[PDB]
């Protein structure tokens, strides 16, 4: 959680890191997405891509991103420390993030938090000794009508109870991957008592088009 | 080890509104004097948008 | 018309909101999307701007600025720099999840809105800044953009109109403050997401220094329907200066939390009791409602009876429409804990560039934790009010106002509850 860096033996500028050639081609596409003279605008994706190659960002991907984009490393340090997704400390294989803002707290998300804490035997911000799960607390993740909700890696698991999140953890520990969706009856965001709107079939092309167009 | 002196006019500082009053007071009392002109800052040109230029070198690397 | 609500399914902007139909190009084109777009692009940017501003469409981001004037701000001859349209797909405000549904189930509507807006203001390309958490939504949006590129709808000679328009998707990195337009512009440029000072406005200097117009996903996706159906049809709904339809996300202590499209001037009680199935324990169990997400203050049960869910009626009730995110709290809720959690969210999501928010929001976080615990005195309460008056209006961006408003609303509507908590703590500890 510290915003300063100390050279540990496992995290130092001499730690080996380098992009794979397919990641290099992805980097060239990303820097081609931007106008010339503004290559630093590709600092945000490319550095994230480095995390997508490693799972965490030591200070060797920071310097490599600064080197391949011709920017000072202090700007890359600012970008990595400002945003919350960039892991400057090695997290476990499955990064569980539980939303505990007010709309999710109103639908009993703390029960999910203590259920995960009891099942995994760890606390918030701790990692399992097998380096499999990392449990932290996040803000609103944009699925407030499906509260309570967690996010594991890139996937969203919504409308959960303690039994559902225990089943999610059991499926993750067995080596499988669950379905990233709400655990209740509804599919994405419809009311649980059936479709209160959009029951009629869509009209199609040319419906209601004004004259003179 | 204190600071001893033999100059009586060491702590004398006189305040004048303009330069000509100080010159007249120095010439009246018979003191040989030197005068240096007032240095005012030149008016700068400040623009907040220059930090976000499109092709100029005045872009800020960070904010 | 004086009574509003009960919108028919034929008048909905966002058909296939719940993803029940195909979201790809074949499914979107069969629902009316990408239909006669060449005529829209060839009828003229001034015609598109006139059709947009005739409908009375306001900004769906939460500010409520008239989008016709805002889009016509950059309708000026070029000076060698390119012009850019930027789509705000962050949606970090609590209670708000409508743009996720728009970019997940109707991406081609967003792409067509990008093309129509870019033709309207002569923009070179579109930069859609999606949220970092929305990985699957970003992948679906990129798939739809690739499908539009392959069919010749966007890119070089877009839809056979002689206009060249590219669409780009930039993923965020998990910052709520990057949702605001100037901080979003700085985030696209590869810097810290810290807001700029206006003036200069984004229409003068925006992304890369080029002229830029930042617009919400919802206010962009409606524009092809504005151009096709006409402005008078959109202006038929809602009250005066509150025209159109709105996506409402109802959550909190309700029977069925859901996202639903409805008219602009619907009563709040009718909307909750019709689309959400009513609050838990019946309408007598309602304690408070936050109508527009965490940036807007709450209103109590007495205000909620005869309030309309548009901009003007909520401004009259000392609140705002915001993003139309209705968070409902029943009588079994520690509302002081909810407001303290909102202030803690604002403390954790704050860019920290400028002094009043950077110190004051942490100050309210500490004093609201003390208020929740009851370890305070009543004379502090008015002092906290003064602290809010030292944050609102003295900040670079509007996160300070959006953090000061919930404290003011909580104080104004529930000062006796806080005083009762403090006197109970004083009795039980002394
Ligand atoms: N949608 C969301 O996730 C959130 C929305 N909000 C809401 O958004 C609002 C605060 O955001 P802001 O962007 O600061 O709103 P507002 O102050 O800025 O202005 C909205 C737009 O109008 C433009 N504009 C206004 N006056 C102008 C002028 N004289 N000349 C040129 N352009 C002008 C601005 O550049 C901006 O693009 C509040 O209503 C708040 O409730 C707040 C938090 C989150
Ligand atoms: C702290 C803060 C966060 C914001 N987040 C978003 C957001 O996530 N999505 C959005 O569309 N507008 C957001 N806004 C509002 C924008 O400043 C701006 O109003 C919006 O991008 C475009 O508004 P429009 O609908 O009138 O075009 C935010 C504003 C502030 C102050
Ligand atoms: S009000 Fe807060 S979030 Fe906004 S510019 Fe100031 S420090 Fe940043
Ligand atoms: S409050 Fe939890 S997802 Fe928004």
């Amino acid at each position: 959680a510290l915003f300063v860096h100390r050279d540990t033996p496992k995290n130092n500028p001499e730690t080996p890191f380098d992009f794979t050639p397919e990641n290099y081609k992805r980097i060239e596409a990303i820097v081609k997405n931007y106008p010339e003279g503004h290559k630093a605008a590709a600092v945000l994706p490319v550095l994230d891509l480095a995390q997508r190659q490693n799972g965490w960002l030591p200070i060797s991907a920071m310097n490599k991103v600064a080197e391949i984009l011709q920017v000072p490393p202090m700007r890359v340090y600012e970008v990595a420390t400002f945003y919350t997704m960039y892991n400057r400390k090695p997290v476990g294989k499955y990064h569980i993030q539980v939303c505990t803002t007010t709309p999710c707290m109103l639908r009993n998300s703390d029960s999910i938090l203590e259920a995960i804490q009891k099942k995994l035997g760890i606390k918030v911000g701790e990692t399992t000794p097998d380096k499999l799960f990392t449990l932290i607390e996040v803000e609103c993740l944009g699925a407030c009508v499906n509260a309570p909700m967690v996010q594991i890696n890139d996937n969203y698991y919504e409308d959960l109870t303690p039994k559902d999140i225990e089943e999610i953890i059991d499926e993750l520990k067995a080596g499988k991957i669950p379905k990233p969706g709400p655990r209740s009856g509804r599919f994405s965001c419809e009311p649980a008592g059936g479709l209160t709107s959009l029951t009629e079939p869509p009209k199609g092309p040319g419906f209601g088009v004004q004259a003179g167009l | 080890g204190w600071a001893s002196t033999a100059d009586p006019l060491s702590n004398l500082v006189l305040t004048f509104s303009t330069k000509e009053d100080a010159i007249a007071f120095a010439e009246k009392n018979g003191w040989s004097y030197d005068v240096e002109e007032r240095k005012v800052p030149k008016p700068k040109s400040k623009s907040y948008g220059a930090n976000f230029s499109w092709n100029k070198r005045t872009r800020v690397s960070t904010k | 018309k004086t009574s509003f609500g009960s919108l028919k399914d034929e008048d909905r902007i966002f058909t296939n909101l719940y993803g029940r139909h195909d979201w790809r190009l074949k499914g979107a084109q069969s629902r009316g999307d990408w239909y006669k777009t060449k005529e829209i692009l060839l009828k003229g940017p001034d015609w598109i701007l006139g059709e947009v501003k005739t409908s009375g469409l306001r900004g769906r981001g939460g500010a409520g600025f008239p989008t016709g004037l805002k889009w016509s701000f950059m309708n000026k001859p070029s000076d060698g720099r390119p012009k850019y349209l930027v789509v705000n797909a962050d949606e970090g405000e609590p209670g708000t999840c409508k743009d996720r549904e728009i970019i997940r189930h109707d991406p081609h509507k967003l792409v067509e809105g990008c093309l129509v807006g870019g033709r309207a203001m002569g923009a070179r390309a579109a930069y859609i800044y999606i949220r970092g958490e929305f990985y699957n939504e970003a992948s679906n949006l990129q798939v739809a953009i690739r499908e539009a590129y392959e069919a010749g709808l966007i890119g070089k000679n877009a839809c056979g109109s002689g206009y060249d328009f590219d669409v780009f998707v930039v993923r965020g990195a998990g910052a709520y403050i990057c949702g605001e337009e100037t901080a979003l512009i700085e985030s696209i440029e590869g810097k810290q997401g810290k807001p700029r000072l206006k003036p200069p406005f984004p229409a003068d200097v925006g992304v890369f220094g080029c002229p830029t117009t930042v617009a919400n996903v919802e206010t962009v996706a409606v524009s092809p329907t504005i151009c096709r159906r006409g402005g008078a049809w959109f202006a038929s709904f809602g009250r005066e200066r509150n025209s159109g339809t709105k996506l409402f996300n109802i959550s909190g202590h309700v029977n069925n939390p859901c996202t639903v499209e409805e008219e602009m001037s619907v009563p709040l009680k009718e909307l909750i009791e019709k689309h959400a199935g009513g609050v838990t324990g019946g309408w007598d169990n309602l304690l408070a409602v936050i109508p527009g997400g965490s940036s807007t203050p709450l209103i109590p049960k007495s205000v909620c009876e005869t309030v309309l869910m548009d901009f003007d009626a909520l401004i009259q009730a000392q609140t705002g429409l915001g993003t139309a995110a209705v968070i409902v709290m029943d009588r079994s809720t520690d509302i002081v804990k909810a407001i303290a959690r909102l202030i803690e969210f604002y403390k954790h999501e704050s860019c920290g560039q400028c002094t009043p928010c950077r110190e004051g929001v942490d100050w309210m976080n500490k004093v609201m934790a003390r208020f929740v615990r009851g370890d305070a005195r009543p004379a502090e309460i008015d002092s906290l009010w003064e602290i809010s008056k030292q944050i609102e209006g003295h900040t670079i961006c509007a996160l300070g106002d959006g953090a000061a408003w919930p404290v003011q609303g909580l104080i104004r509507h529930f000062r006796p509850e806080l005083e009762e908590r403090m006197q109970r703590f004083a009795q039980q500890h002394q």
